[PDB]
RNA sequence: GUAAUACUCACUUUAUUUAAUGUAUUAAAGUAUAACUGCGUUAAAGUGUAGCAUAAGACUAUACAGUAAGAGUGAGACCUAUCAGCUAGUUGUUAAGGUAAUGGCUUAACAAGGCAAUGACGGGUAACGGUAUUACUUUGUAAUAUUCCGGAGAAGGAGCCU
């Protein structure tokens, strides 16, 4: 019905049914929208697009569980998948000092967030289930780079 | 290891059972049953160490193949039968009954009862949800259904079963201003009185006045009502006072 | 046999793995059945701790439903129009999950609209399967009624 | 044997199976082979043909607790630059098969991804990991086959029945 995204099967949700003869509005009043944690909303493109995901939490299957961590992006080319950078800091006893550590973690990013979301900018991730080889948490939330110190004219005041 | 153990070792055996780490190696793994593996005892071990009514293996099977021990009303004569907490266990003969709770200092104790507390029984609700055909279900601690009761106990209530006709009698209501009685954490054995009620703790108010906080799921409430205490309470009290009253009562106080 | 363990595979930076235990029986694989038509045959299995299953070699008079005046009734099996993942199933006519076929529509009574008008005039109608036929052992399906009708037509041999 | 997938700690399993235990719900005439009696066989080890041969047996289903186990996520851990680039089921999307179950775990079609001086990829070990417990100490080091918990193997490899 949609061609965003291409098909090999028909594009229907689980457990949805209703009458084969049926107009758009009555198709639209009867996405099932699904029910989130505390603190979290749900955006406003989760409800008027017309896209069905297998592996997107809003409208979908996969059940968020488990504890909540953040980062940076650091690369965007593949599709549906973003790798987050995490920072960390550890603690060495003899020398009684700091050194820093990084990881990498590929989350999976939903067709909601389709123009916003760019390179330099913090996400707030949940880990659910197994989704692939590599593949373990969600994109949920989402803020922009800061802007502390750059040049600003005054229009920009 | 392709499969289950059957082997437990007395040096990893809960030290709650007061046996001496001594010249024994193995120790008797219990059968499965109602209770978890913390508040369960083995029956053995009660005729030989706390009760004292045995001497070796063979005077165990003597008193239990006569037909005499009943707990909860039935007949048993298996040894690795669990004891589990605050079962009544008793007697047919010389009229002895006993109800089973932890004391002061996180060990099992056993206090002779009255045959009008001997009937009854507590337990504490956890779920509760309606069955096939249409019929209400209540679910406890050790695993008993019951249906047809009282619409106004909640999830969290505590009930009195009969222990004979296995029917629900009467409830205490889960609210703030109870006594309260605790049987696992950090702290065992405390009686106390609700004055807070969190999400997932409850401060409460020990009888000398003390404070200290514990998950839901650890206490059992005995009473709405200090004037109600539905049992009977230990000797103690389940007062637990602390290492500096200990050094005090020994060399009397300080003069300041 | 069929292992379904991980411990062969290469790591995430593309280094070489090294194993040191030997198979384990806990994650255990069998072969695939592929499911024909013809006269019926139903074969049992045995899985972990009791829990049979079936699993179905030659499958006929699978059972479909009616969307629109909902009822259930059985019809035959004829060819197969379209496989997604392989398009060789369609010369060898396997049956599994999500394959739309040809049906009898004998018993079938249907409403009158403009679409399965004409090919009611003839026997055979549309239906797609919505049951793993090799684990179930039996299959069921929905009729093709409206744009679900319009979307798998586009893909057939023509 | 394994430098981490093994182990320790903190989380998830609505993504899963469990004989023996506890409390509850449900259902309810016909058909073989042994031991026995009797004829035998081969150096040994084992095995055969009869007596329409003849006994006991075999032809309910599920819940919720309780024990036991499987599967995931993250963090920690020896020496080496006379080892600086490495990886092609390798990274991802759709679909199916298979398992008690999540998952390139396996297979079609398409795409070009994935990791690195915060040390990737290689080489060595006279390397089973923690722990109870010993020493020496001014923010902590060193030993720990030895008590206890956990993992792997039965001359070397592979495959399977109950
Ligand atoms: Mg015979
Ligand atoms: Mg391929
Ligand atoms: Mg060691
Ligand atoms: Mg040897």
């Amino acid at each position: 019905i949609d061609t965003t995204l291409k098909y090999k099967i028909f594009p229907e949700q689980k457990g949805v049914s209703l009458d084969p003869y049926a107009t758009a509005e009555e198709l639209k009043a009867s996405r099932r929208i699904n029910e989130m944690r505390e603190g979290f909303t749900v955006p406003k493109t989760a409800i008027d697009a017309t896209y069905i995901d297998k592996k997107c939490p809003f409208t979908g299957d996969v059940k968020v569980t488990g504890k909540i961590f953040e980062g940076v992006v650091y690369k965007m080319k593949a599709d549906k998948t973003i790798v987050v950078r995490i920072n960390r800091l550890v603690y060495n006893k003899k020398y009684r000092r700091y050194g820093r550590r990084h990881t990498n973690v590929s989350t999976h990013m939903s067709p909601c967030f389709e123009g916003l979301i760019h390179v330099g900018d913090t996400v707030i991730c949940g880990e659910t289930r197994r989704l692939s080889k590599t593949k373990s948490s969600v994109v949920l939330d989402f803020r922009k780079k800061s802007t502390e110190g750059n040049f600003k004219r005054l229009e920009d005041f | 290891t392709g499969g289950p153990r059957k082997h437990l070792n007395r040096k990893v055996a809960p030290t709650s059972w007061k046996l001496d780490k001594s010249i024994g190696t193995y120790a008797i793994r219990p059968h499965s049953g109602p209770h978890k593996k913390d508040l369960c005892i083995p029956l053995a071990y009660v005729l030989e160490k706390f009760l004292e009514y045995a001497n070796n293996r063979k005077e165990i099977q003597i008193i239990l193949k006569s037909k005499n021990i009943k707990i909860n009303g039935k007949i048993i004569e298996k040894r690795k039968y669990p004891v589990g907490f605050g079962d009544v266990l008793s007697i047919i003969k010389t009229d002895e009954h006993y109800r089973v709770f932890y004391g002061v200092d996180k060990n099992f104790t056993f206090i002779k009862i009255d045959k009008e507390e001997a009937n009854f029984k507590l337990a504490k609700v956890t779920n509760k949800k309606v069955m096939y055909e249409n019929v209400p279900y209540i679910f406890t601690n050790d695993g008993a259904c019951f249906k047809y009761c009282d619409p106004a106990i909640n999830i969290n209530d505590t009930v009195k079963i009969d222990l004979e006709t296995r029917l629900v009698v009467d409830y205490v209501s889960f609210k703030e201003g109870d006594v309260v009685f605790v049987m696992r954490g950090e702290d065992t054995g405390r009686v106390g009185i609700i004055k807070k009620i969190q999400n997932t703790t409850v401060i409460c108010e020990d009888l000398s006045n003390k404070e200290f906080e514990t998950s839901i799921d650890s206490m059992i409430v005995i009473g709405d009502n200090e004037e109600s205490l539905l049992i009977s309470l230990p000797e103690e009290k389940g007062i637990r006072l602390t290492a500096l009253e200990e050094s005090n009562l020994k060399f009397g106080e300080i003069v300041e | 046999g069929i292992n379904h363990r991980g411990e062969h595979k290469r790591k995430k930076s593309g280094g070489k793995s090294v194993l040191h235990r030997k198979k384990r029986n806990n994650r255990r694989g069998s072969q695939m059945a592929a499911t024909k038509v013809g006269s019926t045959k139903v074969v049992e299995k045995r899985a972990r701790g009791g829990n049979k299953k079936y699993k179905a070699l030659r499958l006929n008079e699978g059972e479909f439903l009616y969307k629109s005046g909902n009822i259930i009734n059985s019809s035959k099996i004829i060819e197969v129009m379209y496989h997604p993942t392989n398009n060789d199933y369609v010369r060898t006519n396997t049956i599994t999950k999500s394959s739309v076929v040809k049906i009898s529509s004998e018993g079938i009574k249907i409403q009158d609209e403009e679409d399965l008008k004409e090919m009611y005039e003839k026997g055979y109608l549309y239906a797609v399967i919505n049951s793993r036929p090799g684990q179930v052992g039996k299959a069921e399906g929905e009729i093709l009624q409206g744009s679900k009708l319009e979307f798998y037509t586009n893909l057939f041999k023509k």
